[PDB]
């Protein structure tokens, strides 16, 4: 339970639906 | 298990924001899964806007102590 | 128990606080579960600060009524 | 009889200066106690406060100027 | 009723700033009425500002004759 | 029994005049180092604190002008 | 064994009064130099630094205050 | 004719010193509780009082001083 | 009329603040009449910007100017 | 050399800043080497945010124990 | 010639110590007048004040405890 | 040409802060003559950030060197 | 052995609870030059800085009260 | 040889207590002058700034108590 991972949460999910 | 004052009121504070936080998670994995929608992206903005101001508010409710404890120990003499 | 003066005068401003701790503390239970809106949180603002104005009156008017006695004991020579 | 000499004259001499001031302090703090918010009181209980404040310090530092006055004449009966 | 040099001077700021707060009350109560035009928030904004700019010259002027005759009083003997 | 004069007899009448001032000074002081951010405990401390000065202020400073005032008296009767 | 007076009494008062806070203080930094942006960890943070910061004022003030009632009723030995 | 001893000259020399000091600062005060916006009204606000506290306390400091003075020569007549 | 060591630099100041009194006016009137190009906003807000930089500037100076000699009236004994 | 309980508690953060520095470089370059993504500009955003957040904890930091003991000097006698 | 005694020996050094600074800041006054954005002017403004500021402070302070010194060996004479 | 303590630290920063004030103009004027690129506005931009840090880095140094040694002079009684 | 009159016997019995105070003082001192800023250390030098004024004060203002009485005592047989 | 009082030896021990401060200042504020927003020496500048402030605060109030401590003494003696 932290928000460093919920940013890369972000940063990976806004990936993961480009392609 | 020490708990002051100030420690006191961030517990009324760690408990909501541990539920916005997560569901602001299980809000965001949803609309990655299926982002075809409007109402969802409007669903996790409300979520991630609960979780922030909530955030603030605990921010802003402990220094509002902190100046009040402060003055009394200016006048504590 | 004993009583003087300056806890008398803190008293004073102790039965203000007697409910006012309780309706701030319902006023923060209360923006918990819908603090989105800008409303319960502007009122939670106001009645915390108003808190802090309360206390801080009280921490003043205390310590005044030290400087006023303490001239005549230090002026009783 | 409450006796009252030169000293005691002067400090009735400010108790009588002022009407009630104290009793505005206490009515000054007694409405401060409910509503500790308002403009006009708080204006009030401020001013009065501080004239009570300047009030005091000054019938003390009377007192001890006098003191010393009548110290200085009575100590060269000798 | 007994006034001072100090309490005539928060009475000649209190005759203004009780009608300023009751002229920003009316203001505000205006902006409910039509909380469209920006300029009624500005006039509203302006207003509270001339309004704390009354009671926080009121207050200087209550302590700037409270320190030097205090002063004044210190050098008494 | 223990043996008292006009000046002990006054500091010992102004102590019991007051009640429990120490021990109160004292329990305020341990709940504070309890939790030293209530504001309430705080107010609480800093009021019997300023009290308990103004207490033992006053005591010291009565003694010491009826030292003074015994020790004028004294030094005459030669 | 180390002396404490009544000065060393209060303070010490207070440094047992406070169970861990200087190492839950370093430990919150020490912390904070890995997983900052948790809020369990940055509110904690500073939740317990303000703690700190009012009980070391409050010793400050404390000890100073009753030096000041020491140094008082000293100054009317003579 | 009242008299005036050398501290009552020092303070009627004060007082001629400055024109009207005590009317400025009361008119400035008045134009405050008219309308306090104007930077040269403020501007003049702040310089006049200013300039009274420096008055009174220097003025306050100097008839001190001087009556110090005058006492230590009354003192060291005998 | 009267005038001390401090009268002297506020109206030395009010030499200068003047002509942005009759200036911030007239640049407001331009900016009324074509309000389309920034270039006039920018104008305004930075002559506004040095409105307050001269009022700082000259609270500055009699703040400073009263804080030199007022440690030393604590010490004229 | 010499460091005192402020230099320790800044160079605390010292070994987290230079990793942050490194870190953030890549990022640029590997944003220059290809642009056509939204998950490197995220990932600018969650970093650039973390060493902003380093950088304003560490000066929070050394400025809380500068008045943890500005105070406890003043009154030092 | 005006005869100048230790205490204005030490204030006559004291301003010999700076060469034109009364000069300078009244040059940083009016240079600030005339344009108060200049960034060099405006640091050489604060600069000049601080030190006015510091210099002045420290002199009457100098000179006070120089009296307070004299005024400690002056009282023993008797 | 006196020249006291804080007169060498404003100097520390005189020889910097002209040139970057000089430099923001050449930046200026250099972007007033290709306008159409954001390739030169983040320098500039930079440049006027960089300028300011100067501005703001001489306040702090000038401000802290007055404070330390009021207090020493304060004490110096 | 060296002498020890009256007034040195007290001053010497007004040191078995106090010690080791000074060189307490020395080695806080000590401490605090090695690292000025850890506000456990300063707070405790502070307390301990205090409680030797405190001891000072105490110790100079009673063995000149004991000048006093017993000037007073040897000036009668005159 | 250099003449030393206890307050020089005090003051003396603060400087030999730090190692270079004024030194490690001086080149924190050299670099900064020319890498201005630079890390890992703008907080090194602010952490050296605040503890040379700190250091010269607790000198300077250090050797102002002893000066009061001393000052009590010798007047004490009369």
């Amino acid at each position: 339970i932290s928000d460093a991972e919920i940013w890369d949460m972000v940063s990976q999910n806004i990936s993961a639906i480009g392609d | 298990p020490w708990s002051g004052y100030l420690d006191d009121v961030s517990a009324k504070f760690d408990t909501g924001v541990d539920n916005l936080q997560t569901q602001v998670t299980e809000a965001l994995d949803k609309l990655a899964a299926k982002p075809s929608d409007p109402a969802l992206l409007a669903a996790y903005q409300s979520k991630l806007s609960e979780y922030n101001l909530y955030r603030n508010a605990q921010s802003n409710t402990v220094k509002v102590f902190k100046d009040i404890d402060a003055a009394i120990i200016q006048n504590f003499r």
